[PDB]
């Protein structure tokens, strides 16, 4: 599993 | 001894050359276990090493939509950062990500990943702590300062701390 | 997937209140706690990501996250009739995209 | 948020008619989307979007068409009202964790 999807920059 | 998991995705955008390059990679210990290609015929995260075909077809099915969503987080956050610093539109550029986690002799956690990189240099990165972040420049002051207000860091931390470690040992105990 | 057991629930004004919330969800759980008062949306009440397992929210509202248990019961001490409207557990499944329960509907006298 | 704010607050649309509702966000968030509740339970993703000219369905797409033209602009099409698609639309934006949603549009189709 990966990271989860990031915030926005 | 200690063991780590890193992964590394990374957009290319080119001149007028249409929607940028996809790419992302993933190491256990200091070896490839696992890629993905946007240039491919079929993108699709694929194991680079026969131990990792013992993974179940909806591993693989998972795995390959987060990386179509995040194809589209790079498409987005490319053009953000035109904005932040004030660059041209058919320009050509380059956003990273890594993250990652390297776990002690008593394979729980040891150090958390979780940074980016704009055009080859420091952007944002969150730090050992896994609670405050250290931005490069100006421009990511501002992303810093959104990401302390919506509490990213426990958002990553989250992650880090568990299902990362959690799955660098599936891994491990696979080959 | 997040599950509130109860439909409705009704608590004599004043009294303590709590809402149940199982989740069964594989990856990082990402669990909130969203309230929606009558022709309104969903509005958030709090939120847990990592670091202490008992989070506070606004209006005396916290919750607290039990991995073992697989929970994420909501509390509030002391319920007013400000505070009858329909609770909403969710859990960030896929994250970016948000997963909400059948919701429950509480009812103070 | 006060930020998001949905277009009509009421309609009431003929079966066949081609509908719009819009969704508009000053909260410079990167993800839109687009739930239906229709009973005071359960909202249901219909579509969402990553950023502008991003368009994903969601768990009910069908009989939806949506549109990101903008950061700011997110609009939900009903290219054939059906009855079936009488229910409450919420807009909401994100910059990654917490949801903000808007007042809702409470649209019924007569037939």
């Amino acid at each position: 599993q990966l990271s989860p999807f990031p915030f926005d920059l | 001894g200690p063991h780590s998991m890193r992964y590394y995705e990374t957009a290319t955008s080119r001149r007028g050359l249409g929607e940028p390059r996809y790419t992302s990679v993933g190491y256990v210990d200091d070896k490839e276990f696992v890629r993905f290609d946007s240039d491919a015929e079929n993108p699709r995260y694929e194991p680079q090493v026969p131990w990792m075909e013992q993974e179940g077809p909806e591993y693989w099915e998972r795995i390959t939509q987060v990386a179509k969503g995040q194809e589209q987080w790079f498409r987005v956050n490319l053009r953000t950062l035109l904005g932040y610093y004030n660059q041209s539109a058919g320009g050509t550029h380059t956003l990273q990500r890594m993250y990652g986690c390297d776990v002690g002799s008593d394979g729980r956690l040891l150090r958390g990943y979780e940074q980016f990189a704009y055009d080859g240099c420091d952007y944002i990165a969150l730090n050992e702590d896994l609670r405050t972040w250290t931005a490069a420049d100006m421009a990511a002051q501002i992303t810093r300062r959104k990401w302390e207000q919506a509490g990213a860091a426990e958002y990553y931390r989250a992650y880090l701390e568990g299902e990362c470690v959690e799955w660098l040992h599936r891994y491990l105990k696979n080959g | 997937s997040v599950t509130q057991p109860d439909a409705r629930v009704t608590v004599s004004e004043g009294a303590s209140l709590q809402l149940r919330c199982k989740y069964s969800y594989s990856a990082t759980p990402y669990l909130f706690w969203y309230v929606q008062y009558p022709r309104q949306g969903p509005q958030l009440l709090l939120k847990y990501y990592s670091g202490d397992p008992v989070v506070q929210g606004v209006n005396g509202f916290e919750a607290e996250f039990s991995k073992s248990n697989s929970s994420f019961h909501l509390r509030k001490a002391s319920v007013h009739r400000s505070d009858s409207a329909v609770y909403f557990c969710a859990v960030s499944d896929p994250p970016p995209l948000l997963t909400f329960g059948s919701g429950t509907k509480v009812i103070v006298l | 948020e006060a930020a998001v704010t949905q277009s009509p607050r009421n309609k009431v649309a003929v079966t066949g008619e081609k509908v719009t509702l819009s969704c508009n966000q000053t909260n410079n968030h990167n993800n839109m989307y687009w739930y239906r509740q229709d009973t005071g339970h359960e909202l249901r993703l219909i579509y969402y979007s990553y950023g502008a000219g991003s368009t994903e369905k969601g768990d009910i797409p069908d009989g939806y068409k949506a549109s990101r033209p903008s950061q700011e602009n997110f609009s939900l099409t009903l290219e054939s009202a059906t009855p079936s698609q009488t229910s409450v639309y919420f807009c909401a934006s994100g910059g990654g964790g917490t949801l903000y949603f808007g007042a809702g549009t409470r649209l019924s189709v007569l037939s």
